[PDB]
């Protein structure tokens, strides 16, 4: 995904 | 005379769940597809003897 994207930043708030 | 508590304290739980899903997938159809079955040779005979 693109640095800045919103799913890149769901997809790291994911399998804590 | 000792009477029971209305309901027991229980522990609580906590569940975390994880899926994780790829899917990846190729296709391909390339080259010339020529006919397969064509009419063959052709012969007739007819004649009246009489």
């Amino acid at each position: 995904l693109p640095k800045g994207s919103t799913t890149r930043d769901a997809v790291d708030r994911t399998l804590g | 005379l000792a009477t029971p508590s209305p309901f027991d304290m229980e522990k609580m739980v906590w569940l975390d769940v994880n899926i994780l899903e790829i899917r990846k997938s190729v296709l391909e159809n390339f080259g010339v597809d020529w006919s397969k079955q064509i009419p063959g040779p052709f012969a007739a005979f007819g004649k009246d003897f009489v």
